[PDB]
């Protein structure tokens, strides 16, 4: 009951290479093969491993400066670190086969800063074709630094330098215990002290290591700096999947939010004091992380310039609006085709679509990255290669802080400002003729607290004899949202026989008052749960759907002990490959409550028009003429949603066991 | 001792009628003949005495609804102010010859308010063709009230109205003293009795007379209200001036900040208060100049609609900047071609150019103009004649408010976003194949204080009396400036086959505030231009010798205008008032140095001279050059791209001898 997919013998020494850079990336051992065959690599002498020439020689030329050096942090959002990390990826990317791309690596492993190896290894192993396939390590296995709260991290900092523990039961009192011979360290979230204000209610979603780690997947599946020409017709549709992604996850993140009787998303001006402060409980080799307190002025001498940037950068999007027809970086724009659509995206990302080049030139200034900067509240860097850290700096830690939803719903609320422009869907354009659905059943939709452990060891370090055997085994044991499993059943009279979508999403029933919601108001709150194909046939039929089947959601990863485990046995796990971009299955209904709260579930049945075969960059990305987030991707006129192939269904969440998380990390007690 | 050149009959002749408008300015003397001239002169008449009938009908409609009344204050930020110094301009400018030129002064002079004139034929002695290579007297001796405090300008007054010294030894106390038929006043700089903000260490910077004349013939030189047509090949490079004028002005501020412990210009927002004041001790014949307290608020009721001009000024840029390619003011403007300089800085001056026009109009906001009124912090204007003045309302007084330093600091910053869409040169741009600098030594480098006197007497109102014997120069004003020894920079170059070359030395700071060396990187905009020549490189080694006395872009004292009158008996004229009237003065080349000895480097570069391709020689005598202004640090640097054999970096330190203050002059006893 994990998915499993067979794999032969030449995918098992190909995938134990590449697993095999992602241990210890903290450290260098004289005696790893890795260490051997950098040793051997002569980079000079190696245009032939190249199929872009350009890309190797435009690496030489930084390369006899010379780049970042290891140690310091590293992060995509300042411009020399940038430029870097993507010659890095060129040359990842135009190795000629595999040999090429695993020396090139290792020469990285050893003689480059770690996080940037790793950034560039992770994109490149999605993105080369010969590589598609292969499975990575959970994001937060690769940078625990990134997932881990500086307690745990010092207590296993502390057990590492005491070479094991003193007495157990002092160690039990402090959450640490042995098992089998490894390290495991309990973690709760953290307390007002880190989140100075509500926002604390929420913390086991956003310091959540799934959610943080698919943030992350989902921008190396397609970076901003990249075109998005490997993908094909997907490219005329880039940006209409940048607004659906992150209308998607606030929807997510509003939910969780109304459980814990939270309003609405605050918004904030650049020219005002920001209300919820957060202090990052996270240190580089030189730097706390930034704190932004509460009540922080946004406006004040070291962002003046920033400020003013963003600011133009927004009111020329109300011009454009204005207007409706606008000379925009090529063409005319007009905003009633979807050629809008994409350009809005692109318009709001400064992604490297938005000027039609292939990746993004030293001096095109992005709004998200200002927008960061401002928010993040840290002081000006030091130097080019020397920036004090924020939780804003990087994809790994963005969700920890509240600002972030706030800036990306600010950024919503202007594509939909577009998209007051855009025509309403008629009603023969949603009817679904000859066919209703009679009623939805499903199961008790409940959630809980359980135990998740992670390898934390490459945030630990280890002599020069224990790294001769990949040394491992300090785990973090942390209580984690899920869910149980449950069936939808969709019962329906058909006149026709076709292949039919069936679509679910989950949205608000009552607002923080206690009113009803109402479509026009509520259309953006929705997240989708579920997309199938299935043949219908005239009559009364009923389709059941489960759970475990939803297509936007996937399965816990596998730490890399099993996935090693799994590869002696010619096995490999499916939804680590196959959609490792999906939201963790854990999170997919908010935390309920013991009385159940009240949500809504849409269940929409449309026709189906067969579509081409692809192989896009993202699960999002269904074989569909239809828009993203369809019919829920513009604004609604109430009266057309009554059709008899949608159905609105009331439904309660509840939840069972512990209500709070640190319960489960007590010693002397045990949870429910 | 000060650079002379001969001169003939004709010469002298009309360089006393020109001198003769710079004496007595305020009043008027009924026995000279310019006056005799003045009085009667018919402009209507004289109609076909100029190059332009409708500059003189244009100015008649305007002489006939009225010009500004006499002893009013005059200011060109002012609409209605500047288009008559404008049609007064035309008027100097389209006489057919010297002659009616010379009338129309005299009508002029006679008719019409006296900043009014002064300003409108300044700009024409300097414009005119016919009037190239005359001699025009010091900023500092026309208008020398903007040039000192109340306190002197009150001990001259007080002298004057007494008819001399009641008494010599309590005169004395005040440093007012009788040197043989002069009244000479001993002047400190405004910190001697205010020191309400760190600013006031850098009075004797700010408030030097020099510097402060400098931005006022830069003014004059072209103003922005004027088209640049006649200065021809520099029409295609007027905003490139602009940028370079004050990136190399705010690197020499800089300069003089670090060495009292100061570092970087602070930013500032129309939004919010600004934090240091400024509390000017000038006096105007009819009011005081207007203070800024610390901590003004900028956005207060007055400026709203100002700054909402403003901030939408800035903003636009900020939207070229986001689009790189775009369509303004009748032009396709692509900001990856260099050339843009030229667009980028007519924008932010609002000047003539920008449209393609010969004058300015009343609709075409300036951006400089609205800001330094704001920043100024005056109330409202009374009227159309009738405003407080501030700083920044002359060029003559400008440099005195840190706050211009602040405005302009920002609007460079703003080019300098553009200059980021530019790529860095590459070795091969730069390398100089078979040339390697090999060494560089410099003399000593020592600043001192040191004692100068100008004639001030315009100041001063005499008697019918006094006017007729022609006793109007009695009134000096001694300050201790800024100076520096002469010194040779020696370099040493290696180079295989004999070659023309151009050689260029600049200056820069070594460290930031904590102490770290300087990246090319962050801080190219911080090197200050010394010096160019070019040099005839042989075969094997080379022995470069170059002296201060010596650099290209600065100039001497000027010489006071009695001491031109004595010159213009012998047939000789002072060769740096001239055709370097408009360069920094020589004593203010290096920013005051420490006791201990503060850290600068000298960057030298050379490279080859191939023919000359691109040349100026209308405005400047400066750019005998294909290159970029501030070439080759005109655009973001990479370290290791940049370096090449023909650059010579040199650690050097500036000294400071004798007295720190410059107040330790003026004491008594
Ligand atoms: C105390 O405060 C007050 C208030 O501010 C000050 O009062 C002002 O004083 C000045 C004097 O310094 C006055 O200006 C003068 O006004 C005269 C007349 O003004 C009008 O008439 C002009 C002439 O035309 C007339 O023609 C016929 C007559 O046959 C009539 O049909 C018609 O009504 C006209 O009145 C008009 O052209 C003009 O538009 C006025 O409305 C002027 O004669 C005089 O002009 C001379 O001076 C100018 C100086 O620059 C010069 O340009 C001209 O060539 C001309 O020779 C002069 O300007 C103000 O009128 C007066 N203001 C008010 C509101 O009353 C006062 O000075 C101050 N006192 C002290 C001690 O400080």
């Amino acid at each position: 009951e994990f998915k499993t997919t067979p794999v032969d013998a030449a995918f098992v020494e190909k995938q134990k290479k590449i697993l095999s850079l992602f241990y210890n990336v903290n450290e260098i051992s004289y005696e790893a093969e890795y260490y051997k065959v950098a040793q051997d690599f002569n980079i000079e002498a190696s245009k032939d491993c190249y199929t872009n020439m350009k890309a190797y020689e435009n690496f030489m030329m930084m390369y006899k400066v010379g780049f970042l050096p290891k140690n310091l942090e590293f992060s995509i959002f300042y411009e020399k670190m940038r430029e870097e990390a993507i010659a890095l990826f060129k040359l990842f990317y135009y190795a000629k086969d595999f040999e090429c791309f695993y020396k090139t690596a290792c020469y990285a492993r050893v003689y480059m800063n770690q996080g940037m190896f790793l950034y560039a290894y992770y994109i490149a192993i999605i993105q080369r074709s010969d590589t598609a396939s292969f499975v990575l390590p959970a994001p937060y296995e690769a940078y625990p630094q990134y997932f881990v709260n500086m307690e745990v991290k010092n207590k296993m900092d502390y057990v590492k330098m005491m070479d094991g523990c003193l007495d157990e039961k002092i160690c039990y009192n402090y959450g640490i215990i042995k098992e089998n011979e490894q390290f495991v360290m309990y973690a709760n979230y953290s307390n007002s002290l880190t989140y100075p204000n509500n926002e604390d209610r929420i913390a086991y979603l956003t310091e959540d290591v799934g959610l943080n780690a698919y943030y992350y997947y989902f921008h190396s599946h397609l970076p901003f700096w990249w075109n998005s020409g490997k993908y094909g017709a997907f490219k005329e549709r880039r940006g209409e999947i940048y607004f659906f992604f992150y209308q998607q996850l606030l929807a997510r993140y509003y939910m969780e939010r109304l459980t814990n009787g939270l309003g609405k998303i605050p918004e904030f001006s650049w020219y005002s004091p920001l209300r919820t402060g957060y202090l990052p409980p996270f240190n580089s080799f030189y730097y706390p992380f930034a704190q932004r307190s509460n009540d922080y002025e946004l406006h004040t001498e070291k962002n003046y310039e920033e400020i003013r940037f963003l600011d133009i950068y927004e009111k020329t999007f109300f011009q454009y609006l204005q207007q409706g027809h606008f000379k925009a970086f090529d063409k005319k724009i007009d905003l009633h085709s979807s050629k809008a659509v994409n350009f809005v995206g692109n318009y709001w990302q400064t992604n490297a679509d938005l000027f039609e080049e292939d990746f993004l030139q030293f001096y095109q200034r992005s709004y998200e990255v200002n927008a960061r900067r401002v928010l993040g509240a840290a002081p000006k860097p030091f130097n080019q290669y020397t920036f004090i850290p924020s939780a804003l700096d990087f994809y790994q830690t963005s969700a920890r802080d509240p600002a972030f939803y706030q800036l990306y719903k600010r950024i919503v609320q202007y594509i939909i400002e577009f998209k007051q422009y855009q025509v309403p869907y008629t009603q023969e354009a949603l009817h679904f003729v000859g066919l209703k659905i009679s009623d939805v059943k499903v199961d008790k939709m409940v959630t809980f607290f359980d135990h998740f452990d992670f390898d934390a060891f490459n945030t630990v370090y280890f002599s020069k004899e224990e790294l001769k055997s990949s040394p491992h085994g300090y785990k973090v044991r942390q209580p984690r949202l899920n869910h149980k499993p449950f069936t939808v059943t969709i019962d329906i009279k058909s006149d026709v026989a076709t292949n039919a979508v069936v679509k679910m999403f989950l949205g608000p029933k009552y607002d923080e008052n206690g009113f009803p919601f109402s479509l026009e108001d509520n259309w953006m709150n929705f997240y989708e749960l579920d997309w199938f194909v299935q043949k219908v046939n005239p009559g009364q039929s009923q389709i059941t759907r489960s759970s475990t089947d939803f297509a936007f959601f996937k399965e816990d990863s596998l730490p890399m002990a099993e996935i090693y485990k799994l590869l002696d046995q010619g096995k490999i796990p499916t939804d680590m490959f196959n959609s490792s971009d999906t939201m963790p299955s854990r999170l997919m209904l908010p935390k309920g409550t013991y009385d159940g709260f009240p949500f809504q579930l849409f269940v929409f049945v449309y026709p189906y028009e067969p579509t081409p075969k692809e192989s896009e960059p993202f699960k999002a990305v269904v074989p569909d003429n239809k828009p993203f987030g369809y019919p829920f991707d513009r604004p609604v006129l109430p009266q057309y949603f009554k059709q008899p192939n949608m159905f609105f269904k009331k439904v309660l969440v509840y939840h069972e066991g512990e209500l709070f998380p640190y319960l489960f990390n007590i010693p002397h007690y045990t949870p429910d | 001792t000060i650079k002379t050149k001969n001169v003939d009959a004709v010469f002298v002749e009309k360089q006393k009628k020109i001198l003769s408008f710079f004496q007595d300015v305020s009043q008027l003397n009924t026995d000279d003949e310019y006056y005799k001239i003045g009085k009667d002169y018919d402009i209507e008449m004289n109609m076909d005495n100029y190059t332009n009938k409708k500059a003189v009908e244009e100015f008649l409609k305007m002489y006939r609804t009225g010009f500004m009344p006499k002893n009013l204050e005059f200011s060109v930020f002012y609409d209605k102010m500047r288009d008559e110094a404008i049609a007064l301009f035309h008027l100097f400018y389209y006489a057919k010859d010297f002659e009616t030129f010379y009338k129309t002064a005299c009508f002029a002079r006679v008719h019409l308010n006296q900043g009014q004139f002064l300003y409108a034929f300044y700009i024409a002695v300097i414009q005119r063709s016919d009037c190239h290579g005359f001699v025009v007297p010091a900023p500092y001796e026309v208008y020398p009230k903007m040039f000192m405090n109340m306190e002197v300008l009150q001990k001259i007054y007080v002298t004057k109205m007494q008819d001399g010294l009641i008494n010599p030894e309590a005169a004395a106390k005040y440093g007012i003293h009788k040197e043989n038929d002069y009244f000479v006043y001993k002047a400190n700089y405004s910190n001697a009795v205010l020191y309400n903000n760190e600013e006031q260490r850098l009075t004797y910077f700010t408030e030097d007379i020099g510097m402060n004349a400098y931005y006022y013939y830069f003014h004059s030189h072209l103003p922005f209200w004027w088209t640049s047509e006649k200065y021809g090949a520099l029409k295609e490079r007027r905003g490139e001036v602009y940028f370079y004028f004050y990136q190399q002005l705010l690197a020499r501020y800089y300069f003089e900040r670090l060495t009292n412990g100061l570092g970087k210009i602070p930013e500032f927002s129309w939004y919010s208060p600004i934090k240091t004041g400024y509390y000017p001790l000038m006096l105007t014949k009819f009011t005081p100049f207007a203070q800024r307290p610390d901590y003004y608020n900028l956005h207060t009721e007055e400026n709203y609609e100002r700054v909402r001009f403003l901030d939408t000024y800035e903003k636009t840029f900020v939207q070229f900047l986001q689009k790189d390619h775009f369509e303004a003011f009748g032009q396709k403007i692509d900001f990856h071609d260099p050339k843009a300089i030229n667009f980028v800085g007519n924008y932010w001056q609002d000047n003539a150019d920008l449209y393609g026009e010969e004058v300015t109009k009343d609709y075409q906001r300036s951006y400089e103009v609205f800001a330094r009124r704001v920043l100024g912090a005056a109330p409202m204007p009374f009227d159309k004649y009738t405003f407080m003045p501030s700083a920044m309302d002359f060029y003559q007084t400008s440099l005195r408010d840190p706050a211009f330093y602040q405005l302009y600091n920002r609007i460079v910053e703003y080019i300098v976003e553009f200059k980021q869409y530019l790529k860095p040169y590459t070795q091969d741009k730069l390398y100089f194949d078979g040339v390697k600098i090999t060494d560089v030594k410099v003399d000593k480098l020592t600043t001192f204080f040191e004692n100068f006197e100008f004639d001030a007497s315009n100041s001063v109102y005499f008697s019918k009396e006094e006017i007729k014997n022609n006793h109007v120069h009695d009134v000096k004003v001694r300050q201790p400036r800024l100076n520096h020894s002469p010194f040779n920079v020696n370099i040493e170059v290696d180079s295989n086959v004999a070659s023309d070359a151009v050689v260029k030395i600049f200056l820069a700071p070594k460290y930031d505030d904590n102490g770290i060396p300087l990246t090319l990187e962050d801080n190219w905009m911080k090197f200050f231009e010394l010096d160019w020549f070019t040099t005839k490189l042989t075969a094997g080694q080379n022995k470069i010798i170059r002296n201060s006395n010596e650099f290209v872009i600065f100039k001497e004292d000027s010489v006071p205008m009695t001491e031109i009158m004595k010159m213009l008996d012998e047939g000789k004229v002072p060769f740096d008032m001239s055709e370097e009237f408009c360069y920094m003065p020589k004593r203010l080349m290096l920013p005051r140095g420490t006791e201990g000895g503060f850290p600068f480097q000298l960057f030298v570069f050379v490279y080859p001279f191939d023919n000359k391709g691109k040349d100026l020689a209308p405005f400047e005598s400066f750019v005998l050059d294909n290159k970029p202004l501030g070439f080759p640090l005109d655009r973001p640097v990479v370290d290791a791209l940049f370096k090449v054999p023909n650059m010579y970096f040199k650690d050097i330190f500036i000294y400071h001898e004798g007295e720190r203050f410059p107040y330790k002059f003026n004491i008594p006893s």
